RNA sequence: GCCCGUCGCUAGUACCGAUUGAAUGGCUUAGUGAGGCCUCAGGAUCUGGGA
RNA sequence: GGACUUUUACUUUGAAAAAAUUAGAGUGUUCAAAGCAGGCGUAUUGCUCGAAUAUAUUAGCAUGGAAUAAUAGAAUAGGACG
RNA sequence: GGAUAGUGGCCUACCAUGGUUUCAACGGGUAACGGGGAAUAAGGGUUCGAUUCCGGAGAGGGAGCCUGAGAAACGGCUACCACAUCCAAGGAAGGCAGCAGGCGCGCAAAUUACCCAAUCCUAAUUCAGGGAGGUAGUGACAAUAAAUAACGAUACAGGGCCCAUUCGGGUCUUGUAAUUGGAAUGAGUACAAUGUAAAUACCUUAACGAGGAACAAUUGGAGGGCAAGUCUGGUGCCAGCAGCCGCGGUAAUUCCAGCUCCAAUAGCGUAUAUUAAAGUUGUUGCAGUUAAAAAGCUCGUAGUUGAACUUUGGGCCCGGUUGGCCG
């Protein structure tokens, strides 16, 4: 088998300069799992029909429950 | 020399003159007049789909005596109707008027097989399935 | 929007479909040197048909023209390199000779026979596709692997596989299952 | 011409050759085996020369 | 022996043809003319003549 | 630096010139279509060959040729040199 | 002069009468984006290029324009036209020739999946974003490699060959065999490691995995062109075949089948187009008395073409690159 290898000079360095896939592959990194890259996008566009915090938004929707 | 210009600056003339006389060439004129996609049922295209209106039979040409089946269809992307051959024994029990089926030619460049006057078309498929298939009973003719 | 993959096609085919001479003279090879298809010739024909078109081209030059020293030269050192050309006749007017059978007499398959190792062509086959013989320790299972002059002292069973040491296989290991299973406890 | 002939008579013959099944035989190899079959077929041991050769006699 | 044309049958193609016939597409007269831009004004309001 | 130059074709050599494709060199992707890699050691602290060349024409540019084929010249001398 | 970033009839004012054309203007067609290129291999050519790269143009159709260094921008706005969605009928909103997906069209073309790990791009920026792009899925578009078997023993049969007065078989194998013999291997299934962003496959590789009931090759053809039957059964100018020539009307070498045989083979047939064959578009290189073809005749402009002659001969030097015989 012929492949590529990498020795650095502390594990400070490493840690750094590794690809963070890498880091997972070994145990020395959390595969810190998120939402669907795609889930991601949709809460972003969700997010853009809103202007300024929203809890403004919450309130004076929450009015409307008595028309 | 006869007849035909040598000079070195005779290049035009040259030129002219053989755009002049390809015109006799039978399949350049079609080819730039165009005829294919203006008269010639298919558009042009290799095979067309069209609707079964009535099976025919014709009677094939001399010296031979038989009864052609075929079938006169209505080009879908046309309405341009033409009749077309079904190939092989039995065959035309296979199609039914208003079938869809998929006509091709026949290999001869536009013009008629062999004893059969008229037909320039065979059919290729019925209801989405090919003849062959339901001849050599791979294949069963669809529901409706 | 990324480069083309380049390919090209490495046969060619008779304009004459069926003419009884060559038709004789093609089976005739594929039952010399195991072939099975009429396209492993064809390939080969056209590997030549090539090799000399460059060389017929090649004459055209002037004696001692630049290209045709250097192109020229490259070629005979390819072919005279897996023992396609021979030694004395290394100078292109012979390539321009050239059979398609001394091309097919340096196949790994061939070479895989000629030094008895399979005694027959078709022995010589099964054996190449079925991971036995070998060049380096490099396993080899290609039949047209066109053995290079210098690596036809190198041709022998490989280290794994039964013939070269190793072990025997399942099939005859199943056998000794059946030897000590039924003999034994 | 005529085009309104008959139409009854589509797939008479074929309707109408009686069926006999395919015959369970050898398998032919198939591949290289095949090419080999057909040299020592054609070339190795030969058959006949009645004259000159032939590949599917019958009755001869 | 070969063979010509009218006349009669079936089927196919293209021509002519009242309908001042029909359809699509590209330009386009004349008339009407949105809109933004530029410009003569205007001045809700809002400042130090200007916005 | 000044002062003045009949006008063309043809041919040569060369510059300017994208890559990929094509032709083609080198390299054993296990073979091959490919790819532009790779190859040597102290395989424990590194050594090293590459990633060529050809074609690229009509036109424009630059140089050499002066055959072939054109153009212009002095005859109401308003000719040529000083 | 105005306008432009700026030249310019770009526009305006005054003035003039010019500009292009048989060396084909102008107009029409194009089922026309241009190029690098593709297909076809004596050469000369013929045909094709929507499409991985360069250039141009467009974002349903037209026009207008805001911002800005840069747009006459459409995943920006404005208007009109055409489509078209929501409603409480008051109104409001949309532009897939991005990625995927649907309808329609048709002979004709795939997943509403995964990721920024690579390649690179952008931003205030090592970090965020990127349907650019990469990954897998669908995929016989094209292209490459090439399994469907290999070896012995036996049973007669041979051709060899030494002998043959005459049995014959006995060794060197030619191989057709209805009992046989053990070996081999991946197609697949699958620990594991490898692969990968994570997966999947590949490359590795434990355990499994071949005797005919497979792990069982096809597609066309067998009168000629054209490689392969005058076998057998069926039909009886019917059914059907046949690119073309031709077969079929009762012993069909051609149909429908069985048998056997041929060709190419993980591929082979058919349709349409084009290229070669085609010296049947002919520059190379055609033909025109009678096969298709010299205008009834002469003049003649454009066009093509157009006799010979003008520094040749002789002398001297210089330095190159092959090749000989010597080294
Ligand atoms: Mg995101
Ligand atoms: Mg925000
Ligand atoms: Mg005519
Ligand atoms: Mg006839
Ligand atoms: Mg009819
Ligand atoms: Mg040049
Ligand atoms: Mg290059
Ligand atoms: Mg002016
Ligand atoms: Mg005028
Ligand atoms: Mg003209
Ligand atoms: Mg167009
Ligand atoms: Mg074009
Ligand atoms: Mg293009
Ligand atoms: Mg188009
Ligand atoms: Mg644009
Ligand atoms: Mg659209
Ligand atoms: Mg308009
Ligand atoms: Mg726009
Ligand atoms: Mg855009
Ligand atoms: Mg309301
Ligand atoms: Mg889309
Ligand atoms: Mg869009
Ligand atoms: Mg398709
Ligand atoms: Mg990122
Ligand atoms: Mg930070
Ligand atoms: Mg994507
Ligand atoms: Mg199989
Ligand atoms: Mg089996
Ligand atoms: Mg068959
Ligand atoms: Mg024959
Ligand atoms: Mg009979
Ligand atoms: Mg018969
Ligand atoms: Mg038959
Ligand atoms: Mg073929
Ligand atoms: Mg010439
Ligand atoms: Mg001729
Ligand atoms: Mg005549
Ligand atoms: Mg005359
Ligand atoms: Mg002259």
């Amino acid at each position: 088998s012929v492949g590529f290898g990498l020795v650095y000079n502390s594990v400070a360095e490493a840690k750094k300069f590794e690809p963070t896939y890498r880091l997972v592959r070994y145990g020395l990194a959390e595969k810190v799992e998120k939402a669907s890259r795609q889930q991601r996008k949709q809460k972003k566009n969700r997010d853009k029909k809103i202007f300024g915090t929203g809890k403004r938004l919450a309130k004076k929707v929450a009015r409307r429950n008595a028309d | 020399g006869k007849g035909k210009p040598r000079g070195l600056n005779s290049a035009r003339k040259l030129r002219v003159h053989r755009r002049n006389n390809r015109w006799a060439e039978n399949n350049y004129k079609k080819r730039l007049l165009g005829t294919a996609f203006k008269s010639s049922p298919f558009g042009g295209s290799s095979h067309a789909k069209g609707i079964v209106l009535e099976k025919l039979g014709i009677e094939s040409k001399q010296p031979n005596s038989a009864i052609r089946k075929c079938v006169r269809v209505q080009l879908i992307k046309n309405g341009k109707k033409v009749t077309a051959f079904v190939p092989n024994d039995g065959c035309l029990n296979f199609v039914d008027e208003n079938d869809e089926v998929l006509l091709a030619g026949f290999g001869r460049k536009g013009k008629a097989k062999g004893d059969i006057p008229g037909v320039r078309f065979k059919v290729v498929k019925v209801s989405g399935v090919s003849l062959l298939a339901l001849w050599k009973e791979k294949k069963e003719k669809p529901r409706s | 929007p990324r480069a083309p993959r380049t390919y090209s096609k490495t046969y060619s085919t008779p304009k004459r479909p069926y003419e009884s001479s060559r038709l004789d003279a093609e089976l005739k090879l594929a039952g010399e040197f195991g072939l099975k298809n009429k396209k492993e010739i064809y390939r080969i024909s056209f590997q030549l048909s090539k090799i000399r078109r460059a060389a017929r081209d090649l004459l055209t030059r002037d004696e001692k023209d630049p290209k045709r020293l250097f192109e020229g030269n490259a070629l005979i050192r390819r072919l005279v390199r897996v023992g396609v050309l021979s030694e004395d006749k290394k100078k292109l007017d012979y390539v321009l000779a050239l059979k398609v059978e001394d091309f097919l007499e340096r196949r790994l398959q061939t070479q895989v026979y000629k030094l008895g190792l399979a005694k027959s062509v078709h022995h010589a086959r099964v054996l190449i596709t079925q991971r036995h013989i070998a060049v380096g320790k490099q396993i080899v299972n290609i039949p047209s692997f066109m053995v290079r002059l210098d690596s036809e002292k190198h041709i022998d069973f490989a280290p794994t596989s039964p013939f070269g040491g190793a072990r025997p296989g399942r099939v005859a290991r199943r056998n000794a299952a059946r030897k000590a299973e039924a003999s034994g406890e | 011409a005529k085009v309104h002939g008959s139409l009854a008579r589509a797939g008479k013959v074929k309707s109408q050759t009686p069926k006999v099944e395919k015959t369970e035989k050898p398998k032919k190899p198939k591949g290289r085996a095949y090419k080999r079959l057909l040299y020592t077929r054609r070339f190795v041991n030969v058959t006949l020369v009645n004259g000159k050769r032939r590949m599917n006699p019958g009755p001869s």
